[PDB]
């Protein structure tokens, strides 16, 4: 029985999107490429190198022209021709293009394609920009955090798999299962928050209670996700909340990497 | 004679491209280029030096956490703050549970193909293949059940002809040398490793939050609270679950991990003879147990010139003869400002030029110690505890020396280990020694708790006049590295982050001295010039990181 | 003649006491006592309909879901509700995984320590035991790596001098036969199917909110809110989540429980031909999958005097010869009311005056079908479904035979299975069986999502006048189980539960006939009095539930 | 040498005993092979009868002034004990015999720490709680039906490796566990807040993971760590995050008490 062929490219990435994979159960990394999938590109996995996996590409795009689903992650630079980011001697923009072209979906995995993310920050020294920013023609599903719980994107395949479509989207095209609603509108310690009970200080009273940590410069209150209820790694009770540490916004532009950690975020 | 060019080198992490001239069927000579950069170091400068670990985290999420931690003990460094002991046994707790994860993931994932045909493992009898392990290994899953399991997965994978990642591989090549049955055996150990490396990074999310990206860290400390008694925190129930996955590590490290390492020793002898990259070696102590910063676990030190009788320990992140040394140029760099300089006075200012086989070539800088080139990573961690006289690692080594003993007849001696499989080597024993340091620190905290002592975190004040200069010094999966703050006015003026594998595969630095990579490849054997997998060999043997080496 | 008492039976659910008379080393007579009551069914009257499940879920928690699911089919009943076919996949999904988990510790934590001998696990050859299972399973874990792992493990206990729960066991008695070989091979995978009855309770969990005691039930369907795109909900990512542990339990269940089963008859085949305790068999149909409360993939039946040719097929929960022939009687219980009453007019009002042999003896009811001694359980549904001509379960039992011929030469026949062992070959069919159930349901929910349909719940109106009456029927793990509501002015007027276990362990009748615990331990060997090994081997293969029998 | 632990069953329904089959830190294998010396258990046991009563009494001997003594279901009082006689003799008289010489007593589950649903409505049996068959001494009440059994593990697992039992509240539960209102740290609590309900099963706002106070929650007034610590360590388990509201089952005058739908009382 064929397996619906998957071509990820990596542009400017820290592999970390890849790495959430390897956190995965459900399905974890090995039913995902021998059961789930067939990964026809992935630089990370790949047996083949150089000349033998370019030739893999081409030969993947080729044959499965129409069918697959294009992943990206990181970002992709712009800024002199696009020389920040080269691979077998051209630039990334036009290996992500030219793919782009017969893919049957196309998802950026991570807020660096999603939005430009930590890549794109401060000053932007490559001009990093958005998977949708270089593909206007397309509809780019987002599936934005750094990196998302893997099983973020790998429902959102599935869905693409088993019922024929993507999931629902919502106005920014991230799969509303996942990213539907603010973490401070479904977050646990919202209790806390109300009745003005708030760590000030890690390791103070509160913070060994529990209690909310908006004054620690959380940005719950800004972020769209499923950290409080998905959370991580499958073990339960695993967020950087209840860790013990605030959201940093890494999920939403405009907020992770470009706001300070302790710096207070908008409340509706 | 000829010129060949791979790129992209796979199953490494990031954008890597390697050339090489052959000449008479041996690599003469090679050029080793970091083709992406993102410039983190400008990112983050004029930010509060609270702020920046959650950013430089995200040089790489193959070695999450290390950049995390390194860019906290930056601050701290400049600060002079000294880190609450429970905070240094969570930190410790975190690496070590991390880089288990990354070293299994390396050999198995990334490496083991560049030695293994899977194709071969076909023809393979499953029972002869359990056969050979008897003696040899006590690990609970090497049946001829698992393995005719495992074969009827390739099986199936192949008769559905979308063979996908595994295609187009090196099956045949002349230089895979291990018999149908040890093909086999390495197929079923790469697929238990995913079990085995999901189990290490549950350790990790417990205490930092998630993994990829840790998120419990701070300037000061952790952001964990410890309080048994707690709801919603870091109490005794969370403890005992974190001390249940410690618990699932050992078996497959010390029955799979360290035995697979011998066989492929045993098999490939000829690589003990080849891939040396340096003949300087540096590692920086690791695992603080005390209050003020140090005590540490595992040993640092520098070997000049292969002479372990005559290195230099270094017992401090604050030692100034360390912090002296260190010096990058960007000659052969895609970088405007090319004489050497101190990270504390780096600059990163791009200026691409293209491709010159004598001119600039990387997106890598070239680090130098003292003005000399110097590999980091396992093998360095490794000969230095060995001229330390550190017992446990001279006791680990000798058991895999032992396997490869029962296996050749032969022995494997020091200068052997300056080599492709000794790096491997190097890899492996750091992996078994990590899995003591998680029990002992486990044990450390929960004793320190069982004093009393809950303190996690103390809240740093950064005066808003003043110039000051901190380095954040950690021994890194891959090697040392060190991020080097400079504070101005209350904030970041300037960052320098020196990655373990900038040291490995750097280009030709200001006085055109070849780096670890570009050196380790002169001599290598290449069979059939359109697939040079012995090439592929060695570098995959430092475990290349080029999101980290470049930044 | 000699009396014994056992008293209390151990490795069951709840307080059971069991009595024998002893005529030349053989039992002439027994008597069954369950010696503890709570009165859940006056506890539950005069409450909401509504609010039934949830306090008589807590009749038993070893079968959790059961009383939940009967309470919930018992108001639908009485108020004539239709249940949306969601809800009915969601329930069955939630039966069949638990009652995987509740066969898997059936067979080996509370039934192998009574025909494996641990001390003589001891004295097995690893190699050689792995050797005995070569072409007799292809199960992963079998290995002498592993089997010496596990003597370590019991050699660690024996060696501490604290051995708790497996201390004063019957090690050496004449009645223990198999080979220490086949007694480590045993304990291997009695620890090994401590990890597969978790994989099932995590599918349970999964949908039911937690278990023990799930909380997804609704009289009109159930509370889990289906939606694909939410976040919070039932969404595809729960559901894949779901689909991870319904995969994780076919290996061990195929591959250990059902091979286990077969060399546990090939070792012991004279239970064979005793420990039959009736001629005549009930099952209930289970899994409805139409949106009318049918359509069930088990068939269910009444077997009259063991004859599988005759017998009255069972296909709907409303059917009237069913109803008609339930009743229980109290005369050699401790209650007041001693006539035979239909469940809707029972009453269970306590009488406790102290264990008599000819009057009062026990807290369970006698129940009786139009007049007759019926035995429940796996037995009664293998052979009902056998009855039925379902290839599904002809082929699993082929499969056991199979195993046991291979061992002993022999085949089985179904005259055979009407005994101690056969009810325990029944059980293990059933679970194999219910392998396919959840592959089934879980696909059906997935399709019938995709058609547009995330119904799952039908709110009720309950008339505040009238009086009206409901039954639900459910094929529990140890049997058919109904529960009778009366609903009165709104409220409940009557309950009364008829468990399992009610129908196996009750005492003389009011006819003064022998129930099946009672007859079937009738011409059992006793080798000696003092430890009566024998008595419990065949108690245990009825895998009583007190808590159920009498709650 | 492991410490000691003697489990003694009332009237039970074995589901606290089962939540110890759904542990993982530990499994209930490294509990009994590594952790603990669970010197009786009736479910577990190999031996039965004579040889088992002869266990227990050799180990109340053997370990006196060591051993936990843990206890679930309730304890009936009525009728002079009979309403659970074990190995002929009221299970009250067992208890108090095995108290006597217990190093630690816990009433693991709602039973035995209240009374429970054995003790509901009209009370049949006339069944109460460890405590009270136990005046003397300090039980410690591990509540839920069942609880998750890490409540009832971190508990043994703090008497064991720091000598004295967890923080407890003035019900004597452990505060790792009982500290808080489960309203005061669940998750839909932004729901609650702008009125976002679930009206009914099904609906579009319980299809959205709304609030379920208006479906009878009992979250207000139940303390637990259900929201929290949830259930079965795989993530995202517990009764609320499936659908379901509380039913107050940690809860003495709630769980067993009040009706599904009815309201919970809001401080
Ligand atoms: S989104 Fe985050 S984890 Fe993914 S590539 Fe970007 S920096 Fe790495
Ligand atoms: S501010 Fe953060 S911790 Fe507080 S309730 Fe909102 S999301 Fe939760
Ligand atoms: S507390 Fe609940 S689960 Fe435990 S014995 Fe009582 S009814 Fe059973
Ligand atoms: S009423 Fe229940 S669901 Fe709503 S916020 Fe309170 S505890 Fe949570
Ligand atoms: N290990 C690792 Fe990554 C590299 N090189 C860092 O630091
Ligand atoms: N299975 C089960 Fe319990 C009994 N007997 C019920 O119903
Ligand atoms: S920092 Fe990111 S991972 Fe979730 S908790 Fe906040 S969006
Ligand atoms: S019913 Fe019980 S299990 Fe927790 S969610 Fe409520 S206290
Ligand atoms: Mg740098
Ligand atoms: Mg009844
Ligand atoms: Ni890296
Ligand atoms: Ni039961």
């Amino acid at each position: 029985p064929q397996r619906p062929p998957v071509i990820w490219i990596g542009a400017q990435e820290c592999t970390g999107c890849t790495e959430s994979l390897l956190r995965a159960t459900h399905p974890t990394v090995e039913n995902l490429v021998l059961e789930t999938i067939s990964l026809e590109y992935h630089e990370v996995l790949s047996a083949a190198f150089g000349h033998q996996v370019e030739e893999n590409k081409h030969n993947a795009l080729e044959k499965y022209k129409g069918q697959y689903v294009l992943v990206v992650d990181g970002s992709i630079p712009l800024k002199d021709n696009g020389i920040y980011c080269m691979v077998a001697g051209e630039p990334i923009v036009d290996h992500i293009r030219k793919a782009a072209e017969g893919a049957a979906a196309i998802i950026a995995i991570g807020s660096c394609s999603a939005w430009g993310g930590v890549a794109a920050a401060g000053v932007n020294p490559t001009g990093a920009v958005s998977l949708q920013e270089v593909l206007p023609g397309k509809t780019v599903i987002n599936i934005p955090g750094c990196p998302p719980n893997p099983h973020n994107f790998l429902a959102t395949v599935a869905h693409i798999i088993t019922y024929g479509k993507p999931p629902k989207l919502d106005d920014k095209n991230r799969p509303t299962f996942a990213y539907g609603r603010l973490i401070h509108e479904h977050c646990e310690r919202r209790p806390h928050f109300d009745a003005g009970r708030f760590a000030k200080e890690f390791g103070d009273e509160g913070h060994r209670e529990g209690w909310c940590l908006y004054h620690l410069g959380c940005k719950g209150p800004e972020t769209y996700g499923n950290c409080s209820t998905l959370q991580f790694c499958d073990v339960g009770g695993v967020w950087p909340v209840a860790i013990g540490h605030p959201c940093y916004g890494c999920n939403e532009e405009g907020i992770g990497f470009h706001k300070g950690i302790h710096q207070l975020a908008n409340v509706e | 004679s000829q010129r060949i060019t791979i790129d992209p080198v796979t199953r490494i992490e990031g954008h890597l491209r390697i050339d090489c001239e052959i000449e008479n069927g041996v690599v003469s000579k090679a050029w080793a280029s970091g083709t992406m950069w993102r410039g983190m170091e400008e990112i983050v400068k004029n930010r509060d030096p609270r702020d920046a670990w959650m950013i430089v985290q995200r040089i790489c999420g193959v070695c999450t956490t290390t950049h995390a931690l390194s860019s906290v003990r930056a601050a701290e460094s400049a600060l002079n703050i000294d880190v609450p002991v429970n905070a240094q046994y969570i930190r410790n707790i975190i690496l070590a549970a991390h880089t288990t994860h990354d070293h299994i993931v390396h050999f198995y994932q990334l490496s083991a193909l560049d030695w293994v045909d899977i194709t071969s493992a076909l023809q393979a009898d499953p029972t002869k293949a359990s056969e050979m392990l008897k003696g040899v290994s006590t690990w609970h899953l090497n049946s001829p059940e698992e393995f005719t399991k495992v074969q009827n997965k390739i099986k199936d994978l192949v008769a559905s002809g979308q063979l996908g990642i595994f295609a187009n591989g090196y099956w045949g090549h002349p230089a895979m040398k291990l018999p149908p049955e040890v093909n086999l055996i390495a197929v079923a150990h790469y697929l238990q490793a995913l079990e085995c490396q999901r189990d290490a990074n549950r350790v990790v999310a417990l205490l930092g939050g998630k993994t990829p990206h840790i998120q419990n860290l701070a300037v000061g400390g952790v952001a964990n609270p410890i309080n048994l008694d707690g709801l919603g925190v870091l109490n005794l129930e969370r403890l005992m679950y974190i001390k249940s996955f410690i618990d699932k590590l050992s078996d497959f490290v010390e029955q799979v991990y360290k035995v697979d390492t011998a066989v492929i020793a045993a098999f490939y002898p000829e690589w003990l003879t080849r891939g040396k990259g340096a003949v300087n070696y540096l590692s920086v102590p690791e695992f603080p147990t005390d209050s003020k910063n140090g005590s540490f676990l595992f040993p640092g030190g520098y070997i000049e010139n292969a002479d372990l009788s005559s290195y230099r320990p270094i017992t401090s992140h604050s030692d100034e003869y360390l912090i002296k040394g260190i010096q990058e140029s960007a000659k052969h760099s895609w970088y405007k400002d090319e004489a050497p300089q101190a990270p504390w006075e780096g600059t990163t200012i791009p200026a691409y030029d293209g491709w010159s086989d004598d001119g600039k070539y990387s997106w890598v800088k070239s680090p130098t110690f003292y003005g000399k080139t110097v590999e980091v990573g396992p093998l360095a961690n490794m000969l230095v505890k060995l001229a330390a006289g550190r017992e446990s690692t001279q006791n680990k080594l000798n058991e895999i020396v032992a396997i490869y003993q029962k296996l050749t007849g032969n022995t494997l001696e020091v200068a052997q280990l300056h080599s492709t499989l000794g790096r491997i080597i190097g890899r492996t024993v750091h992996c078994c020694e990590l899995q003591d340091i998680l029990q002992n620190q486990y044990s450390a905290l929960i004793t320190n708790i069982g004093k009393g002592d809950h303190t996690t975190f103390v809240k740093p004040n950064i005066p808003a006049t003043g110039e000051f200069k901190g380095v954040g010094f950690l021994e890194a999966p891959r090697g040392m590295l060190s991020h080097w703050m400079v504070i101005k006015d209350g904030i970041i003026s300037n960052y320098q982050a020196v990655v373990p594998s900038t040291w490995n595969s750097g280009p030709r630095n200001f006085n055109d001295d070849v780096g670890p990579y570009e050196q380790s490849l002169v001599g290598t054997p290449v069979a059939d010039p359109n697939k040079p997998l012995e090439v592929v060999r060695t570098i995959h043997s430092f475990d290349p990181c080029m999101a980290c080496a470049v930044h």
